[PDB]
């Protein structure tokens, strides 16, 4: 909206990026039992048929 | 008579070797199954860790 000035706007734009670096802290520090998910593209096989 | 007894004496002793080869066949089995044992076991890891 245009109601909020650039004193009102530093805020918003303040908050957007402690989101965004939470969002990227949360991706890179998740792992399951020593190896992580978030971080490569690599696939995962489940050996399911002896 | 010793042609009969010597037959008869040979084949008493032709029965204990036999019997002593079948102990023999025994004693081979159950090593072969206690390594059997171990390569089960070898196998159910390898597909624990595929």
């Amino acid at each position: 909206t245009g109601t909020n000035s650039d004193s009102d706007l530093d805020s918003i734009q303040d908050e957007i990026k402690s989101r965004l670096d939470e969002i990227d802290r949360v991706s890179g520090q998740t792992q399951f039992n020593g190896v992580n998910v978030l971080a490569k593209d690599g696939s995962m096989k489940i050996q399911v048929g002896a | 008579a010793n042609r009969f007894t010597s037959n008869i004496k040979g084949l008493t002793q032709a029965a204990r070797n036999a019997n002593d080869g079948i102990s023999v066949a025994q004693t081979t089995e159950g090593a072969l199954s206690e390594i059997n044992n171990n390569l089960q076991r070898i196998r159910e890891l390898t597909v624990q860790a595929s």
